[PDB]
C-alpha cells in the first residue's frame, strides 16, 4: 500500500515468501535491501569445540542491520499511501515513526538479544539440530511491540554463576542421555547373544526413555519406539560394558 | 506496431526525463506510463531472431514497479530506472531488427515477427500511449484509411537510368538526332541533340519530348527547372544503342526554345509551365512531360555560322537542355530521401546479419530495383520496415 | 551543460506555452520547473567573462514565484513571466556566448567558462529537467560512455581539396596519365584520364584509384554514384604541379570501366558496388575506394577513332569519372552538415566578438582545417561548444 | 564488469585469508562478502559457452554459508568453504572465456555473453565490493569519463615495420641515399646511409628524418636513445622496392651528427632533445621525429680516407643511425606490454576453441594488425576482454 | 609527506571501495578513516603556488561526514562520496605538483612547498595511516 502497488495475492505452498517476492517486485533501494537480509537471514551452521552450534549474521551481532531497517521504514513514513484515507495513512506513519525513532534504542536490543544468545549458546553440549518441530511457542507480536518500545540502555548478561549452572545442567542431561544409550545397548546386545528370544526390548525401551527424565512414556508413538529399538540395536555396545558381558 | 512504438516512445521519454535532480511533478505522468508499460509486459515470454545470423535471444519480463516518493529525483530513481530502460531498450531493439529482416508477399503490412505479432495482442493495448511520429502517425492514418502524406527532401522517386534514344540515326553515327537523359533520384537532366543543327527541318525548328512516368503520385512538389543539362553538355563517346561500336557526341548547347513542363495526372494536365525557369510548384502529379524545341539562330554571326554547315561533316552538334529538381514533395506511399536514414537502416541491418534474399525484397535492398518494380506488396513491406525503422532509431 | 540546457528548455517552454488565455492545467508542471529554477537561481551571482570583446556582465537572480491563482492565464500574469523569462533569456544566451568562445586543450569537453563551471554544482541538479534534444541526449550518453549518434544531411566529412596525380608525365604535358579530384563537403568528383586513351595499356585498359580516408567513421550512410564527373569535362589550363608551368587539359568523356566502390573499415571490405549507380547504402566506414577503368572502345565509328590516333599529338584526351555525394549518414563524432547551424553560430559567436586565436580551432573557425586535422583535443571542444551553440539557439 | 571482478576478487580473498587458524577478526567482513555472493548467486541459473568448440556448462548455485561465531577458523571450517569456493571459481573462468571471446561493433564496452549480461542486472550489484586492480579502477574511471591511463613497461606501440626509403637510387644500386628502419614493438631503429658518404653534399652534410605516427597518445614516456642501429650495421642483401632485384649495401659507421628527437602531440613541439643521448623523458606525445646527419669527416686518416674515394664505385657506404626504446609508459587505451599477460590470455583463449574470427578484431588476434588499425571499436572490445583477461588471471 | 601519503592512500581507497550496492562491512574502517580525515581537513585553508606557470590555487574544506547506516551502499552515496573525492583528489594532486617542482641545496628533504608543510603539522598527524608503498 505503500508504494501503490497491487496488493500480492500469495498462493499457500509457494516456494517463495511473501518478502522473496516483494524483494524483486519492489524496486525501491532502502527497502528493497531490508527485505533482501530479512529473505537470507537463515542460521549459519557451524562446528566450535565439536557441537554444531546455529549462529547469527555479523550484522545481527552488531545490531547494524537495524540502521538498513530504520532507512527502510523511514522510507515508509515518506511514501504517499495514493488511495488510503489520510488519517489511517498518518496513523500507518506516525507508528511507522515510533519504531523508527528508537533506532539506537533497536541497535542495542538487537545487540544485547545477540550477545545473550552468544553467551548461553557456548554452554550447550548438544548438537543445535534445527527441525521444524510439532509444536510451536506462541510469540504474541504486543510482546514484541512491548520490547521494541520499552527497552532502555541497561545491559543486562548471564552471570557467571548462571552462565555454569546451565553448562552443568546441559552437560548433565547429555552425560545421562548417552550413559542411558548405553545401557539400553548393552542389555539389548546381552539379551540377543544370550538367545532370550522372548525378552521384550520395548520394556528396555521404555525404561531407557523414562530414565531420561523429561519422557511421559505413555504418551510415545508405537513406531517412534521400534524405531528406537531398531536404532539401539544398531549401536555397539561400551567398551567396559562390553568386556563385563565377556 | 503502435505498441511497439508505444514502448519505445515511453522508453525514450524515461531516458530523456528520468534525470537525477528533477522535480517529480515533470515525470508523473511519464512514471505512470513506465509503471503501466512494467505490468502489461511482466510474466511475458518473447523471442527474437533466428534468421540469418541474428542470434536467437529470449527475454523474460520480471521488475518492479516505480513508486518511491520524492520531490526532486535521485541518483538510486535513476540508476533503478535505467536498469529497467536499459533491458527494455534492448529488447525494442532486437524485436525491431527481427521485423526489419522480414517479409511475406501476403499481408506485408502484418507483423512479421513473432514477438511482434504477440506484442499485437490485445492484452498489450495497454501500453499504447502518445503516437506522434510522422511515420507512426501516417501507420495510424492508413489503417484508418485516412489521407496519409510522407513529407521528402529531394525525394528518391526516379531509378537510375542513363539512356538515349535516337529518333534519327545511321551506322556511321554521324548525322544523329535524338534525346539523352540521366533520371536519378530526385534529378531529372535531359538533353535533345540534332546534329544538323535543324538545317532541314520543318522552319529549322527539331522538336523533343521526355516523358517519365513516377510510380506513385507526388503532391505539394517543390521543383527548380533550369535551362541547361550540365551531364551533357561536353565532348562524350557514347556506346552505341546495341553496344556493337562507339559514336561521337561534341554537343554546342543552344537555349532550349519553347519549354513545355507539363505535371499530368491519370493523363490530365495538373500543371503547365511554359518558359519558367527557377522555382515551380506541381500541386499533384504523377507523369512530368518536358517538351522543348531546338531552333536554328536565324542571325548568326560569323562565328556561329562556321559551326553548322548546310551540309555533312557536322563537327559541332547543337543541343537544347533540361534540368529539373524535385527539391521537396509529398507521398502517400513511402519513398526514400536525402533527410532521412530508414532505408540505411534496413538495408545495414539486413546486411550485418546476412539476411537470405526473401521473395519481397530485390536482393541487397536495391533501391533502384525496389522502385523500378515498387508493387503494392513491396510498398506494404517497405512501409512496415521503415516504420520499424524509425521505432529503432528513436532508441538505437 | 545539462543544468544549462535545462534552463535554456525551460524558457523556451515558459515562452511558448505561458500564452494570455492559456488553461493553468496546461502550465501547471511548467509553472512547477520554473519556480524551482528560480528558487535555485536566487541568491546567486554570476559573471560572463570579457574574453575579446564580449562584455564583462554580472547578473543577480531575486525573481518572485510565477503565481499560481488564475484558472486561465491573463495579460498581467504573461507580463510578469516576459520580464522575468527576458532576464534568464538574457543571462543563458551570454552564458552559453561565454562558454563557445573558450576553448582547453587538456579538458575540452569540461565548462570553460566560470559561469558553466558554477552552474554544475550539486545545488544547481536541481533545474534539470526533460534532456530530449540530440545534442543533449548524445552529451548525456557520451558522459555515461554509451553508443552516441548525430544524423548529418550532408555531412561535411571531406576537406575541401582539388588536386591530381599524374601517374604518367612530361616536361611538355603533351602525354599524361593520372587522376584530378575534388572533395568537398559531402561530395567527391574523380576523374581519371589518359591522352594516350590506353593505346599502349597491356590489355587497352587503364586503371584509376581513388583512396578518400574519412577523419571520422561514418554508417548507415545513403550515397548517390553516378558515372560522369562534370567538374573534370572541360577543357581546362591547369598549373604543374609545381607550379612552373601549365598543361591543357581537353576531356573527351568515356564511360567508366568496371567501376567497384569500396567502403573500408580498418582496411576490411564492409560494402562493395560493383557497376552499380544511383542510392547505394554504406553501413559502416572509414575509407572510400573507388576504381574505375578507362577502356578503349574496341570498335569506334569513324568519328571516335579520329578522335584517338595511334601515336602523338593526343588532342583529345580520354576520361571516365565518377560522383559521389553523401546524402545523410550517422557519425558519433559531431560535424557540420547542410542543415544544422551550429558550425555558423560558433563562428558567428566568435567573429562578432573578435575572440583571439586559441591553442585548439584553427584560427578562423575554418573547417577545412578543422576536419583536416580533426584531433581528440578538437573532438571535444567542438561537442561541448556546438552543444552549447545548440542550447542557445533553443532561445536566440 | 565490476561485479565478475568481485566476484574474482572474492573468491582470490577466500583463497588467500579463509586458512586455518587464522582468527575470525582476519576474515569477519571477508566471511561476510563470501555469505553475500552465495546468497546473491544461490537460485540462479548460468550457461556459458555456445561459440566456437567452448562447450555448453550449466551453472547451478545451492551453497550453503559460512559459520560467523567461531574465534579462530579450523580444518573444518577450510574443508567446507573449499567445495564452494571450486565451484564459483570454476564458474567464474568460464564466465571470462566466454566474454573474452566475443565482440561487437556497436558496443563493445558493453557486455556480450549472456551470463555476464544478466551479472549487469541490478540484484547483482550487492556482490560488488572493492575494485581496487588497476584495469578495473581505468573501467570504473573510464566509465564515468575521467582522465585516467595504463602504465606500460615496453609498451608495445609500434607496429612491425621493417622498411626502407631511397631518396637516390638507380637501376644499378650502386649509389644510394636514404633510409632503413625498424620499427618493432617499444623499439625503433633508423639508420640513414649515403653510398657518396655526402662527398657532393653541400656543407658535405647528409640530412635524414624518420617520423613515426602512434596510434595512440603516449604520456609520461621514458625513452632510451643511442647514436647507432645495430640492426643496420653489417653488410645486407636487400630486396629492390618492387622486387624485381636486389641491391648490396656495407656499411660503415658514421656517428650521427645534429641529432635531435622532437616529440610532437597533434603537430605541436611538446618535447625537443638536441644531441642527447641516454634516457629522455616524453610528457605528452603521438609523434616522433628524429633528425639526424652524416658529416663528411674533414679530416681522414690514411684509411679512412681510403674508405671514400672522390667518384665511384663506391665500396663502403657511410651510414648514421638512432635507437630508440621506450622502456616505460603511460597510455589512455590499453595495449599490449613485455609485462602483462592479457593480450596472451585473450589470444590462448580463443585459440584453445577455435573462435570464428569475428567483424572486429583481426584472426588470431594478431597485435600488429590490431595495432595498425586501433579504431575506437577495437579499443573498446580491446579493454573489454583484457579487463575480463585480469580478472580471470586473478584465479586462473 | 606521511599525512600527503595518506590522504591520496584514503582517496584511493575510497575510489576503489566506495562502490554501488557494495556492503557497508567492506568499507567500515574506510568510512571511519574517510570521516578522521574530512574532520582533520575541515575549517583549513590551502594555497598551492605560482611556482613557473603552475596556477595559484586556493582549498577551502568545508564537508559533510560520509553516512553510516547503509547495509549495502547506494546511489546517493556514492554519488556524494565521489563529490567529496573529486574535490580531495583534486587538491591532492595540485599539491604533490607543487611539492614535486621545488628543491633547496640544505634540508632538501623536508617539505618546500607551503601546503605540505602545513600538512606536516601536528594537527594533521590523525590523517595519517597504513604505509605500504
Ligand atoms: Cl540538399
Ligand atoms: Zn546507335
Ligand atoms: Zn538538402
Ligand atoms: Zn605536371
Ligand atoms: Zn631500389
Amino acid at each position: 500500500p505503500a508504494f501503490g502497488m497491487q496488493r500480492m495475492h500469495y498462493r499457500n505452498g509457494d516456494p517463495q515468501t511473501p518478502f522473496q517476492i516483494a524483494e524483486q517486485q519492489i524496486q525501491n533501494f532502502q527497502v528493497a535491501n531490508w527485505l533482501h537480509f530479512v529473505n537470507n537471514n537463515q542460521f549459519r551452521q557451524v562446528v566450535i569445540d565439536g557441537v554444531l552450534n546455529q549462529v547469527l549474521n555479523d550484522n545481527i551481532r552488531n545490531g547494524h542491520v537495524v540502521n538498513q531497517l530504520m532507512e527502510a521504514l523511514m522510507q515508509l513514513s515518506r511514501q504517499q499511501f495514493p488511495t488510503m484515507p489520510v488519517d489511517y495513512k498518518r496513523s500507518i506513519q506516525r507508528g511507522i515513526l515510533l519504531l523508527s525513532n528508537r533506532l539506537g534504542q533497536l541497535v542495542d536490543l538487537t545487540r544485547l538479544l545477540a550477545y545473550n544468545y552468544e553467551t548461553l549458546m557456548a554452554c550447550i553440549t548438544m548438537n543445535m539440530q534445527h527441525v521444524q518441530t510439532l509444536t510451536t511457542e506462541k510469540l504474541q507480536l504486543t510482546s514484541v511491540t512491548s520490547l521494541c518500545m520499552l527497552i532502555g540502555n541497561a545491559t543486562v548478561i548471564p552471570s557467571p554463576q548462571t552462565l555454569f549452572h546451565y553448562y552443568n545442567v546441559n552437560v548433565n542431561f547429555h552425560s545421562n542421555y548417552n550413559e542411558r544409550i548405553n545401557d539400553a545397548v548393552a542389555i539389548i546386545t546381552a539379551a540377543n547373544r544370550l538367545n532370550l528370544y522372548q525378552k521384550k526390548m520395548k520394556s528396555i525401551v521404555e525404561d531407557f526413555l523414562k530414565r531420561l527424565q523429561i519422557f511421559d512414556i505413555s504418551r510415545v508413538p508405537d513406531d517412534q519406539m521400534y524405531r528406537l529399538r531398531d536404532r539401539l540395536r544398531l549401536l555397539p555396545v561400551e567398551i567396559r560394558r562390553l568386556d563385563i558381558f565377556n | 506496431m503502435d505498441v511497439l512504438y508505444s514502448l519505445s516512445k515511453t522508453l525514450k521519454d524515461a531516458r530523456d526525463k528520468i534525470v537525477e535532480g528533477t522535480l517529480y511533478s515533470n515525470v508523473s505522468d511519464l512514471i505512470q506510463q513506465f509503471n503501466q508499460m512494467i505490468i502489461t509486459m511482466n510474466g511475458n515470454e518473447f523471442q527474437t531472431g533466428g534468421i540469418g545470423n541474428l542470434p536467437i535471444r529470449n527475454w523474460n519480463f520480471d521488475f518492479g514497479l516505480l513508486g518511491t516518493t520524492l520531490l526532486n529525483l535521485d541518483a538510486n530513481y535513476v540508476e533503478t530506472a535505467r536498469n529497467t530502460i536499459d533491458y527494455f531498450v534492448d529488447f525494442v531493439d532486437n524485436v525491431c531488427m527481427d521485423e526489419m529482416v522480414r517479409e511475406s508477399q501476403r499481408n506485408g503490412i502484418a507483423p512479421q515477427s513473432d514477438s511482434l505479432r504477440k506484442l499485437s495482442g490485445i492484452k498489450f493495448k495497454r501500453i499504447n500511449f502518445d503516437n506522434s511520429s510522422e511515420y507512426i502517425e501516417n501507420w495510424n492514418l492508413q489503417n484508418r484509411r485516412q489521407r496519409t502524406g510522407f513529407t521528402f527532401h529531394k525525394p528518391n522517386i526516379f531509378p537510375y537510368s542513363a539512356s538515349f534514344t535516337l529518333n534519327r540515326s545511321q551506322p556511321a553515327h554521324d548525322n544523329l538526332m535524338g534525346t539523352m537523359w540521366l533520371n536519378a533520384g530526385s534529378e531529372i537532366q535531359v538533353a535533345g541533340f540534332d546534329y544538323s543543327c535543324a538545317i532541314n527541318a520543318p522552319a529549322n525548328i527539331q522538336q523533343f519530348e521526355h516523358i517519365v512516368q513516377l510510380r506513385r503520385v507526388l503532391t505539394t512538389a517543390t521543383i527548380t527547372l533550369l535551362p541547361d543539362a550540365e551531364r551533357f553538355s561536353f565532348p562524350r563517346v557514347i556506346n552505341s544503342a546495341d553496344g556493337a561500336t562507339t559514336w561521337y557526341f561534341n554537343p554546342v548547347i543552344l537555349r532550349p526554345n519553347n519549354v513545355e513542363v507539363e505535371f499530368l495526372l491519370n493523363g490530365q494536365i495538373i500543371n503547365t509551365y511554359q518558359a519558367r525557369f527557377g522555382t515551380i510548384i506541381a500541386r499533384n502529379f504523377d507523369t512530368i512531360r518536358l517538351s522543348f524545341q531546338l531552333m536554328r539562330p536565324p542571325n548568326m554571326t560569323p562565328a556561329v555560322a562556321a559551326l553548322f554547315p548546310n551540309a555533312q561533316p557536322f563537327e559541332h552538334h547543337a543541343t537544347v537542355g533540361l534540368t529539373l529538381r524535385i527539391e521537396s514533395a509529398v507521398c502517400e506511399s513511402v519513398l526514400a530521401d536525402a533527410s532521412k536514414t530508414m532505408l540505411a537502416n534496413v538495408t545495414s541491418v539486413r546486411q550485418e546479419y546476412a539476411i537470405p534474399v526473401g521473395p519481397v525484397f530485390p536482393p541487397g535492398m536495391n533501391w533502384t530495383d525496389l522502385i523500378t518494380n515498387y508493387s503494392p506488396s513491396r510498398e506494404d513491406n517497405l512501409q512496415r520496415v521503415f516504420t520499424v525503422a524509425s521505432i529503432r532509431s528513436m532508441l538505437v
